[PDB]
């Protein structure tokens, strides 16, 4: 009931474009398919276009307002310069001037119906091309991050000012401004799971990624067909961490846990950084509360001063 | 002291990096 | 189809005519509980000035 | 009959050359003893055997030596010598930079500075054997290339930058909860790591791993047990993206950027300690590459 | 079928429901009613 | 006094119980499941 | 047909609400009406 | 096709002209709405000045 | 049958042995009982 | 034919508007005309 | 292609040449009220001064 | 034929278009015309 | 049968283990007893 | 490629030339433009100075 | 039969181990005692 | 056939136009002509 | 390749030659402008000094 | 047989050498002995 | 042959550029000659 | 590969030679023109001093 | 041959050089000795 050739080859909306599909090259030696292939145009990736268009025009023109219309300060000053939300005063407010967080709330309110038309078109073209929609529920964990981030911690803290200023060195400064601001990120808990999941994801990441491409030449990165019959490849992979750590998944298993890995690092994320304003507005002094901090009566203060 | 011995520690952060380097020059080669 | 005017039989279903008449008449409920509530906030605190 | 999957499916026989074999006939076919890169090097693994599961080489046994001795040098440094009874408080410090990079049994520190070489006995160890049981296997060896570069980040953290420093206080304690006080104070002291490039690196492709291991996951899972040509994720990630990177692209992907975000980041620490004291001054230069230099006003000229 | 009428159902309740957020968000910030002891 | 606060306790401890409780009861069954037996190709035909 | 009219509906449709909301966003962030409280 | 005038025809399906109209009608009564706005807003405010 | 007995069983042991311990240490941490000094 | 027309009417409306927008915004930002409170 | 005259055959289909009228009439409306709309703003407030 | 004329009039006029408005974002910045009160 | 004996003995003999060391943990770190140096 | 001369009918199609064509007299018109706009701010300040 | 001989054996042996290296230093840290200088 | 003419001729045209637009930007950061008010 | 100088037949093809022979002239053209472009601005501004 | 004898070997020989070098470490830096100038 | 024709041909055209780029670089940026006001 | 002479046939294609002979000859000018250059810069300002 | 004497002689001989060379430098960072200049 599911044509594939329809579904990469109709045309307008509901339909693909750059439908004849172009060959990087490079893309094929290198990762072993270079067709960029038809791309589609369904109802949702042109609302997620034409509002992340709105977003990023709207960021791109503050810029340049910011360098006086300089173009060259604006290359300059491109990775620092920043589209910053209203301040602290009148926090919540979207009766802010436009240079003083006026563009950012615009902005951002396209990029929240960017990223959900997004979700959309992820969700849709699952069933439109017949598999699961567990891409749709991962990008729905990273939305909730998102979320918290952009949208649910300004809110219930009372100030856009808690969110981030739409910049390639304002989101680091954010980060560290968040952490600054509420104790030490590193003593909020589920910022340690957070961390927990997300170096557990890099870990399973290459060791999937390290055994797929060791037992590739028993073609076990086909999963589809090995889940349906174990090849000599998956037999190898599933051995050789039987042998090197004692227990092993086959074909099926190790994407659960690719899945619930990263889908528990944006999860516990979001809830970590939710509960840093709201509930425990310190974590050291939380930590020492906890019992969780070590305790320095005389450091060694010589490794930390030039 | 300092900066040969820091340069020697440096050159084998880089022979870290090299592993890997050799792992994609050999997907490169082999897929001809 | 049979119960969709012919005007409207090339786009409208059977089952989605009625949920379409159930749409609009809670579009034009809603209309007029809003028109109400910005009569009222309007008498309360103009928001014009 | 049943004919039961390895995705757990029960599916009933028509509606392959597969049959349902038990996994002890896939173990006891692949053991292949001797081929390990200590029964090259000496004719003979002196290990050649396996406890249970665990293949037992001769770096597995080094690096048991490793993991006991490691946990046990670790607990007396924390539970004894700091009193501290539980994990999370205790501190487990390398000896003072005062001391520089000799050790010595009377002075503190002795314990950390023997859990860390058991530790990397044990890491490396750990690595030695990944290699034993691929050879063993006729795999290629990519996991021992990744686990390689997560024990370079563990080698470049605890060897590497505290010789280029050279006081070995510069190695990081092995507390939990404490070593990530050592983090955030190196992190601070060099100001600004998020301006250290490596380091945006390192988190780029740490962002970037986890974006790629759910994508993955997701594909996987997406298209597990049901009627599918094999093509339709590949339809899927070409509506989506325009590009679909293939089965075996997306495992070559995910073994790559894992192992450069450590990669780039163990340079990153390297770099900050020796040969960079301040990030937002190693910035400095680009407001004065000759190009834009002068064109501003105000705030606007730099 | 040039417009499916699920479609359009979809759209705009969607389209209604984050209007009618925003606009309440944006009155409720503006401090200009009085609500909720401003 | 020796004893963290409530909140730490949530916090911290059940889900560091939660962690590695579930973390050791999905590796059983991963397992159970990587080694059941099910439709593999015979390795001394395939291979 | 070279232009289908869905996609024609889509396009301005939406061209209109962003413009209209970029416009809306425009005139109450100038300050320069008094509208909820300016 | 057939609702469609023969001028239009190569674009317009029989269901897209009827959508079209309603499009049509729905912006003249838009820009009917938008231009009484924008009278009545320069009589309270004048933005050019 | 809606759900095994033996999850229903596993679920409901871990829920009252997780809470048990909960209430425990919320109980002993509260200082309100003078239980194992004060 | 080197250009669809639907191509050249696509790129030429979203460069007009594009454009329209960024020319609005130099002119608007510029404090130069005593428009929406200078 | 009939609609198309000989010259543009090449280029235009029978539908694109209408909807390609529709194009240059509105750009040629909305150059209209684009010179007519920088006269008034040179009127007002010369920006070249 | 080494070069499509679809590609050449593309990236002519792309380049065209970004070289026109860096030229004027410069000559707009450097205050040297008294253009939109410079 | 829902559990499986040895089951049912690993995990209460897990069980017992684990809250005999907490219980141990928490009246040796308690400071009530005198057990151990008070 | 009829229309196209026989020197240029190895790069140029039928319908290519035309918008050749156009092209060219397009970047005509807009250099004759770009000389006027020129020679306009330079009477009205010279940048070279 | 629930349980190899075997495995109740190593972990019996590996618990008692265990127990007994955690007994030790937990006696040897607590300063209780006078061993190996107090 | 050691490069397509195609090739030489994007890199030669991008070379140039990148070089063009550095070397006119370091003049005019240069300050060392009065152009454009320097 | 018949408009191909045999010397250069094995380098360029038929319609290779002729976007080269523009992409020559072009380019002496603009060597010629840049020459007078530096003798302007050296007898404007000696840069070398 | 429950246990290979080389098994048992390989696993006492290793606990020993471990057992004995962590002791000799512990005893060593206890510095209780004044032995290799404690 | 050990390297093709036009893998010399690139490399050895970009080290000659960069090292141009380079050197004039250095050789601005050192002050030493007095060009470009210096 | 004809046009190459006998001891750098095994290296050269027929084409890669004149592609080659173009690259000496560059290289050559760009020589004479960086001797020149160099000499002008010594005879202007000593870096060597 | 689970006893083979390769086996044992690799063990042996590696065990041996492994402790001449950790109590060497057990014996030369104890600074106990005063040789090396200690
Ligand atoms: C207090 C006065 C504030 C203001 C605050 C608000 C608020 C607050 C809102 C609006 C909303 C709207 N305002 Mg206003 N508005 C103001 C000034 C203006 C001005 C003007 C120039 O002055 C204009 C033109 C408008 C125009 C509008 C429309 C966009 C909209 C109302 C009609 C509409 O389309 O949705 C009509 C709505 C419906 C058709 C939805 C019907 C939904 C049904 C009735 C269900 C309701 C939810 C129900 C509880 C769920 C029950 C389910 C259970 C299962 C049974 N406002 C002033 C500044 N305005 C409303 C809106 O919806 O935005 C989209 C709204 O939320
Ligand atoms: C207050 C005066 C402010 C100003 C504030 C605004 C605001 C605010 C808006 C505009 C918008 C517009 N202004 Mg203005 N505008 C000003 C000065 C100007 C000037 C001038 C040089 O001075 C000009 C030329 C314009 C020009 C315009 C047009 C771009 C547009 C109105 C017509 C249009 O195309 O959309 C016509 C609109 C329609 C055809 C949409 C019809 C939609 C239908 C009616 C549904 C409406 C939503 C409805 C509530 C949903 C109900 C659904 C329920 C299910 C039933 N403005 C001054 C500065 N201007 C309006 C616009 O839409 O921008 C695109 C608008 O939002
Ligand atoms: C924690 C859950 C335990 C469990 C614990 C119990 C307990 C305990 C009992 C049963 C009993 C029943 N369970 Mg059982 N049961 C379990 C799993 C199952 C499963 C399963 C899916 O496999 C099934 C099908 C059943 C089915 C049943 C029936 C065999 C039987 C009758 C229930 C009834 O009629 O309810 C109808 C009755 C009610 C729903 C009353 C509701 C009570 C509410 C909460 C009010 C309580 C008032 C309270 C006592 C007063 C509080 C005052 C304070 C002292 C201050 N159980 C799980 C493992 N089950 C009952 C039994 O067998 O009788 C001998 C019973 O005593
Ligand atoms: C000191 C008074 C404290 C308090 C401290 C505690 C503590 C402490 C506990 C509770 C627990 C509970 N309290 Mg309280 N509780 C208080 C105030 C309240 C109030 C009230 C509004 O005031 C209420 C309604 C409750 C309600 C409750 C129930 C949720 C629960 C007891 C019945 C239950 O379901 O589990 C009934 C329990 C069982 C059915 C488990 C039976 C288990 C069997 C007997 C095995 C026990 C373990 C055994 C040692 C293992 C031996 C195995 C060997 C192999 C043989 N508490 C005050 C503040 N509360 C108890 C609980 O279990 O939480 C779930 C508990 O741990
Ligand atoms: C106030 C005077 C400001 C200034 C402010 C603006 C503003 C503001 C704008 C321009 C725009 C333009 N200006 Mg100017 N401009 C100034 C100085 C100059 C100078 C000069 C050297 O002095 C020049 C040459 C120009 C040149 C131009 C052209 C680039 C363009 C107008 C014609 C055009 O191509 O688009 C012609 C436009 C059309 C063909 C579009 C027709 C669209 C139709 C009419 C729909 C309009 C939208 C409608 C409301 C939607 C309704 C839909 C409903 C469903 C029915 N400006 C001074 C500094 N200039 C306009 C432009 O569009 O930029 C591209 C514009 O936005
Ligand atoms: C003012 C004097 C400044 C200076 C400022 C500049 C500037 C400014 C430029 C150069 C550029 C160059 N200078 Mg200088 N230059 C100076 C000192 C020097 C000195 C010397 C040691 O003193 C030297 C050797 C050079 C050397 C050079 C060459 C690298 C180059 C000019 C020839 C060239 O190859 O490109 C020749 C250029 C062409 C062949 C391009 C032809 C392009 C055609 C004509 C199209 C032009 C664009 C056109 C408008 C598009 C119209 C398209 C429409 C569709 C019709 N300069 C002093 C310091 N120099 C020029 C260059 O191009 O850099 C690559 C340039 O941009
Ligand atoms: C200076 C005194 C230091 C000290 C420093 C050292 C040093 C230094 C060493 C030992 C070593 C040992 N010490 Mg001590 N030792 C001290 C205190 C003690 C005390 C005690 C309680 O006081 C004891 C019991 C020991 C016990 C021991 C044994 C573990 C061992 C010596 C015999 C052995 O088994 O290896 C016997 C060794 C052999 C059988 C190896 C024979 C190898 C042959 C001869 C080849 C030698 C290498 C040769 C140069 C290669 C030539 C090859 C060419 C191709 C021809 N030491 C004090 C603190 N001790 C030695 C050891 O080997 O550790 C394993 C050693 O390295
Ligand atoms: C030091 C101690 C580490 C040694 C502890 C393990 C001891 C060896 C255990 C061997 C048994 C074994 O292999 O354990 C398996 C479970 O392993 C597993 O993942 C168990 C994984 C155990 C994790 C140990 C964690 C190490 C901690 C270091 C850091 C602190 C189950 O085994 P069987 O189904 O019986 O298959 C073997 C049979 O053929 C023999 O009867
Ligand atoms: C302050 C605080 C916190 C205090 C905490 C308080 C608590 C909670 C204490 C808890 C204590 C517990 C639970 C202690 C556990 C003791 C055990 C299990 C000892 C095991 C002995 C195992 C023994 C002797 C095993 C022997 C094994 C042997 C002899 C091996 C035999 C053999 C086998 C099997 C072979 O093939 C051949 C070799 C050989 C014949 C030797
Ligand atoms: C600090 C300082 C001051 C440092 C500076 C010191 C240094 C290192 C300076 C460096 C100088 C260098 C390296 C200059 C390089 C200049 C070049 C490469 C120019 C390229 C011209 C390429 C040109 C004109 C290409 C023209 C292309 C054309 C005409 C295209 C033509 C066309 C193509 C190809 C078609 O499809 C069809 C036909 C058509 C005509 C449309
Ligand atoms: C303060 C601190 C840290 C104190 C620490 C306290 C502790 C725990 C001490 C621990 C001591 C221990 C356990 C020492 C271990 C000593 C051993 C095992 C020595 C091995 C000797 C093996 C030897 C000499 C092996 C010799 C092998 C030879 C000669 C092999 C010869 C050869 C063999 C057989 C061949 O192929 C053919 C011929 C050839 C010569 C090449
Ligand atoms: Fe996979």
């Amino acid at each position: 009931p599911i044509d594939l050739h329809d579904e990469e080859y109709r045309d307008g909306l509901e339909g693909t474009i750059a439908k004849p599909p172009g060959h990087v090259g490079w893309m094929q030696r290198l990762l072993g398919e270079g067709q960029v292939g038809p791309i589609y145009v369904g109802l949702w990736g042109v609302i997620s276009f034409i509002t992340f268009f709105a977003s990023a025009f709207i960021i791109l023109v503050d810029y340049g307002r910011q360098v006086g219309w300089n173009p060259i300060i604006y290359l300059r000053e491109f990775w620092n310069l920043a589209v910053y939300p209203p301040p602290t005063e009148y926090g919540l407010s979207w009766n802010v001037p436009w240079d003083k967080g006026g563009a950012w709330l615009a902005a951002t309110f396209f990029l929240h119906i960017s990223v959900l038309t997004w979700w959309a078109r992820l969700y849709t073209r699952a069933k439109a091309t017949g598999v699961g929609t567990q891409l749709a529920w991962g990008f729905a964990s990273a939305l909730s991050l998102y979320f918290v981030i952009y949208l649910f911690h300004p809110l219930a803290l009372g100030n856009w000012s808690a969110a981030p200023g739409h910049g390639f060195r304002a989101i680091l400064d954010w980060t560290n401004y968040v952490s600054i601001h509420w104790g030490n990120f590193y003593y909020n808990p589920f910022h340690m799971l957070s961390i927990f999941f997300l170096l557990g994801s890099t870990l399973l990441l290459a060791m999937h990624g390290a055994t797929i491409v060791a037992t590739s030449k028993w073609k076990s990165e086909m999963e589809f067909t090995e889940m349906m019959a174990e090849g000599p490849g998956t037999q190898r992979a599933q051995l050789f961490w039987r042998w090197v750590m004692g227990w092993n998944a086959n074909s099926y298993n190790i994407h659960i846990w690719a899945w619930w890995f990263a889908a528990f690092t944006a999860i516990t994320g979001a809830i970590g950084l939710f509960l840093s304003g709201t509930l425990v507005p310190d974590w050291y002094a939380w930590g020492e509360t906890a019992k969780i901090v070590a305790p320095w009566p005389n450091p060694d203060w010589a490794q930390y001063v030039f | 002291m300092n900066w040969i011995v820091a340069t020697f520690m440096l050159m084998f952060v880089l022979v870290a990096f090299l592993p890997l380097v050799v792992s994609l020059a050999y997907t490169w080669v082999t897929n001809p | 189809n049979d119960l969709v005017p012919d005007q409207w039989k090339p786009l409208f279903n059977n089952a989605q005519w009625l949920v379409h008449d159930i749409v609009v008449k809670t579009i034009y409920g809603g209309l007029i509980i809003a028109v109400i509530a910005h009569v009222l906030c309007w008498a309360w605190t103009p928001w014009i000035r | 009959r049943a004919l039961p999957l390895p995705s757990g499916e029960t599916l009933p026989a028509e509606a392959a050359s597969a049959e349902v074999i038990p996994f002890s006939i896939i173990e006891e076919f692949y053991k292949r003893p001797g081929k390990t890169l200590a029964a090259r090097f000496f004719g003979v693994d002196p290990f050649d055997f396996w406890i249970g599961r665990f293949y037992v080489g001769l770096f597995g046994a080094i690096s048991i030596i490793g993991i006991i001795l490691g946990v046990a040098f670790y607990l007396y440094e924390g539970v004894v010598n700091e009193g501290t009874l539980n994990i999370l408080a205790m501190r487990i410090e390398p000896p003072p930079v005062s001391q520089g990079l000799n050790v010595d049994p009377a002075q503190p520190g002795f314990f950390w500075f023997l859990t860390m070489v058991a530790a990397t006995i044990a890491f490396v160890g750990w690595l030695l054997r990944q290699i034993d049981i691929s050879l063993k296997l006729d795999m290629g060896m990519e996991v021992p290339i990744a686990f390689g570069a997560v024990v370079s980040s563990w080698i470049t953290l605890q060897w590497l930058r505290p010789i280029a420093m050279g006081a070995w206080g510069h190695g990081f304690p092995l507390g939990i909860t404490h070593h990530l006080d050592w983090v955030s104070n190196i992190g601070y002291q060099y100001y600004n790591f998020f301006y250290n490039p490596f380091h945006a690196i390192g988190i780029t492709l740490l962002f970037a791993s986890t974006l790629f291991l759910h994508m993955h996951g997701s594909a996987v899972l997406s298209e597990a047990k049901r009627n599918i040509s094999d093509q339709n994720i590949h339809v899927f990630w070409r509506n989506i993206l325009g590009y679909s990177i293939g089965e075996i692209g997306i495992h070559r992907v995910a073994f790559w950027t894992g192992a450069a975000s450590v990669l780039f980041s163990n340079l990153c620490i390297f770099l900050s300690g020796t040969f960079v004291k301040d990030w937002n001054a190693f910035w400095g230069f680009w407001d004065k590459m000759p190009i834009w230099n002068g064109v501003g006003q105000g705030a606007l000229v730099a | 079928r040039p417009f499916e009428f699920r479609t359009s159902v979809v759209v705009s309740t969607l389209l209604g429901l984050v209007m009618a957020l925003l606009i309440h968000f944006v009155v409720l910030s503006s401090g200009a009613f009085n609500w909720l002891r401003a | 006094s020796p004893w963290p606060v409530w909140s730490g306790y949530a916090l911290c401890f059940v889900p560091l119980a939660a962690v590695i409780l579930g973390f050791i009861i999905a590796a059983r069954f991963t397992d159970k499941q990587a080694t059941s037996a099910y439709l593999r190709l015979d390795p001394a035909k395939a291979n």
